[PDB]
């Protein structure tokens, strides 16, 4: 995250860290006390599948402090029309091999409905997108979570101040290079406030980071919510990687 | 009230029905109070909540 603040510990209570073999690979999202949503192309390059760790509760990197919940990830679901390197379709539904437990710092972002997030969520116009990416363009990681308020334009919008948005994707942020998701923060939540409630609208994509004329990319989560809902009614399947149809 | 229009004053989410009928509904974790529209939380972690800050 470039030119947010950190996240107050336990602030950001859903946010996921995705780890493989120890390493940071991208964020998540936690929907469920066994279900993270991701974006697939973090999973572009995975050689062995098994080793794959989804982190709950994480703060700072530096330490342990014990609100941190770890977690195999058993099951890694992508949707059918997703093309690994490019950024439609980007987007994940990860099963955990055992639930997380709730707790002060460890909490689910509500998947909306689709009509609501669509007549309603999409008309919000500010939402936090948060992670543990690079601070800067070409720089560092952070070590504590970051946080970023960002707000959402319409397509058209986005297309005239810029100087390929599909409709499974939507523009956030700023053209003037001081504020975007970066490399790192990829998986995590774009997270909207209603009514005193935080909503999943988006999943932080990729494509050039904090660069001038251009806005951040995110997966609509809106479009894929009948599409996580019934999956998350399925019974798990034998091998890590599964390519489920989309619609 | 429709759904379209101010969420049909619902908290969360709205069907529209059959005439000039609405019904609010709430998240798995909240119920719905008797005025048709507000959510309360059920259980102690509901979704998208911030335990630290709604103890203040
Ligand atoms: C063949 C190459 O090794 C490969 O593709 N590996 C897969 C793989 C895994 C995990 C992460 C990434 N990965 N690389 C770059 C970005 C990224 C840029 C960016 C700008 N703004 C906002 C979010 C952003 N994210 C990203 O998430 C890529
Ligand atoms: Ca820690």
């Amino acid at each position: 995250i470039v030119g947010g603040k950190v996240c107050p510990k336990g602030e950001c209570p859903w946010q996921v860290l995705l780890l493989v073999n120890g390493a940071q690979l991208c964020g998540g999202t936690l929907i469920n006390t066994i279900w993270v949503v991701s974006a697939a192309h973090c999973f572009d390059k995975i050689k062995n599948w098994r080793n794959l760790i989804a982190v709950l509760g994480e703060h700072d990197l530096s330490e342990h402090d014990g609100d941190e919940q770890s977690r195999r990830v058993a099951q890694v679901i992508i949707p059918s029309t997703y093309v690994p390197g490019t950024t439609n379709h980007d987007i994940a539904l990860l099963r955990l091999h055992q639930p997380v437990v709730l707790t002060d710092h460890v909490v689910p972002l509500c998947l909306p409905e689709r009509t609501f997030s669509e007549r309603t969520l999409a008309f919000v116009r500010f939402s936090l997108v948060s992670g543990w990416g690079q601070l800067l363009d070409r720089g560092a990681t952070a070590l504590e979570l970051m946080v970023l308020n960002v707000p959402r334009l319409m397509t058209q919008d986005c297309l005239q101040q810029s100087r390929n948005i599909t409709e499974y994707m939507f523009c956030a942020g700023y053209s003037d290079g001081s504020k975007d998701s970066c490399k790192g923060d990829s998986g995590g939540p774009h997270a909207t406030h209603y009514r005193g409630t935080w909503y999943l609208t988006g999943i932080v994509s990729w494509g050039g980071c904090a660069t001038v004329g251009h806005f951040g990319v995110y997966t609509r989560v809106s479009q894929y919510i009948e599409w996580l809902q019934k999956l998350m009614r399925s019974e798990p399947r034998p091998g890590v990687l599964l390519r489920a149809p989309f619609p | 009230l429709i759904c379209v229009n101010e969420n049909g004053g619902c908290e969360q989410y709205c069907s529209d029905h059959t005439g000039t009928k609405r019904s609010c509904r709430c998240h798995e974790g909240y119920s719905l109070l008797a005025d048709g529209v507000s959510c309360t939380p059920t259980v102690e972690y509901p979704c998208g909540k911030i335990p630290i800050l709604e103890k203040r």
